[PDB]
RNA sequence: GAAACCAAAGUCUUUGGGUUCCGGGGGGAGUAUGGUUGCAAAGCUGAAACUUAAAGGAAUUGACGGAAGGGCACCACCAGGAGUGGAGCCUGCGGCUUAAUUUGACUCAACACGGGAAACCUCACCCGGCCCGGACACGGACAGGAUUGACAGAUUGAUAGCUCUUUCUCGAUUCCGUGGGUGGUGGUGCAUGGCCGUUCUUAGUUGGUGGAGCGAUUUGUCUGGCGAUAACGAACG
RNA sequence: AUGAACGAGGAAUUCCCAGUAAGUGCGGGUCAUAAGCUUGCGUUGAUUAAGUCCCUGCCCUUUGUACACCGCGUCGCU
C-alpha cells in the first residue's frame, strides 16, 4: 500500500576502492508511494520520534 | 534466483522448525529491545521470512 | 561540383538543386588556390555559347568540409490513437 | 496630498513674504584621477567610459500557509446488527492458450456495467462461399444482341448457372473505364451534439439600491458574550 | 445413483437507525426456450444510539502572506 519491493540483479563496480562497499548479485529496491493519500494515518510514529 | 523468501505465515513448517521459529522471533524481539533500542510496531507473520 | 548551404554549422546538407536567391557553396576537387578569389560559373547552352549562371568567391579550402545528402520517407497515419499511430506505405 | 498621513507637510495652475543649501531614471560610484587637510586610518571636493527599462514610493486584496479553529456525513466513527473475504458453484474482470477465444469501461466516478441471461440471428471476431444493393453524368461496346436466369454431369457443405461441359432462356431492365455517391456495430467520446455519471445530494450563487475611497477595493455578504448596527432589500438553490 | 470440500472463516473490508436491517417468497424486464442478475411488491421482524470528529473524506472561518543573501573547480594546444 505505501511501497513497492522491485527484485533486481545488481552490477558490478569496477572502482577499485577500498571503502567500497559490497554490492549483492540480488538486490531489492523499494519505492514508497508519494501519489497515494493513504498515508494521513503514518503521522503518529513519526511525531513522536525525536530524531525527526 | 530471483524468488522472494516466503512470509511465515505461507510456510508450512514442522513442529520442532515451529519451535525454532518461535524461538528466533523471540531472540529477535529481545535484541530489538534491548541492543537495537527500538520497537518495531508492525510485528506479525507477514513481517517475518522464513529463509535457510 | 556538390552545392549546399551557407551556414555555421559543421554538417551542410546537400542541395540537388540551385536556388534563385539562396547563397550556396560549390565544393569540388580542384587546384588549391589562396582566397581571396573570385568564381565564376558557365555551362554549355548550345554550339560552344558559354551562359553564365551563378558567381561569387573563393572561401577557405578543405577538405573537412562535410556534405550531408538527405532523404526524407513519407507515411501516411490511417489510424490515430492519443499520442499513438498506425501508418501505412 | 500618490497615499500613509500632516494644524502644517495648510494659506500651490485662485501658482510671487525674505533667504541658504541641495535632487534630476537605475547602476558604474561617492569609484578612478587631481587638489587640499591628516602621523596614519581616513576626510572634503569628485568624474567618465561602459551598462539597463525599469529601479523605486504609498496604500488594496489573497493563490498559499509547510497557521490555527470549528462544523458536517452509518457512501465516516462509537454501541452494535447482518455480512464479504475462508468452502462448492453462477456470472463479470484481467493473465494464459486459441484461427477467433470481438469490443467499450479500470479508485470511490470499471468489474451480474454496456437492459450484454450471446446455440442461428444477435455479431462486430475467425474460416469458407454468394450477391451488387456502383445512385448519377460522360466515352466505348450493344439489337445481325447488351444481358439476365437455368435442367443434367464435373466440382461443391449447399435442388450455391458459383466456374466448365451440355445450350436452353431474357429484349436494353445493360456491360466496361472515367469522374462520384451511397453503404459501414470501421477509427478518433483527446474533434462534436445529445444524454448520463461525478465533484455533491453538497449549501451555496448572482444581482439591485444606499454610504466610504481618486482608484484597486470596502460595508452589506454583521463585534460580542440584551447590545452595538451605514446599511437595506431581492432572485436562483 | 454419485455424494466432495465445507466444523462460522487471519490480515483486511462493505451496507444499515424502525414496518429499517435480516429471513421469506411473488410479479415485471430479459423471454422461441428461460433468472443466481435487475426493478418492484407484500410477509415475519429485532438488539444497539439519540452521540462524536477518534479513522476517512468534505466544508467553512479567522491570522498573516504578492525563491532576499551567506556557506561548483586543476591542466592541455591552436
Amino acid at each position: 500500500k505505501e511501497s513497492v519491493v522491485f527484485h533486481a540483479y545488481g552490477g558490478s563496480m569496477e572502482d577499485e576502492k577500498e571503502d567500497s562497499k559490497v554490492i549483492p548479485t540480488e538486490c531489492a529496491i523499494k519505492v514508497f508511494k508519494t501519489t497515494l493519500n493513504e498515508f494521513k494515518n503514518r503521522d503518529k510514529y513519526i511525531k513522536d520520534d525525536f530524531r525527526f | 534466483d530471483q524468488v522472494p523468501a516466503p512470509k511465515l505465515k505461507e510456510v508450512k513448517l514442522n513442529s520442532e522448525e515451529m519451535k525454532e521459529a518461535y524461538y528466533q522471533t523471540l531472540h529477535l524481539m529481545r535484541q530489538l529491545y534491548h541492543e537495537c533500542t527500538l520497537v518495531h510496531a508492525d510485528l506479525s507473520e507477514y513481517n517475518m521470512l522464513w529463509h535457510a | 561540383p556538390l552545392f549546399s548551404q551557407h551556414t555555421a554549422a559543421d554538417k551542410h546538407k546537400l542541395q540537388r538543386f540551385l536556388t534563385a536567391d539562396m547563397a550556396l557553396v560549390a565544393t569540388v576537387y580542384a587546384p588549391i588556390t589562396f582566397p581571396p578569389a573570385s568564381v565564376l560559373l558557365f555551362k554549355q547552352k548550345s554550339n560552344g555559347m558559354h551562359s553564365l549562371i551563378a558567381t561569387g568567391h573563393l572561401m577557405s579550402v578543405d577538405p573537412d568540409r562535410m556534405v550531408i545528402k538527405r532523404v526524407v520517407l513519407s507515411g501516411h497515419p490511417f489510424k490515430i490513437f492519443t499520442k499513438m499511430a498506425v501508418v501505412r506505405y
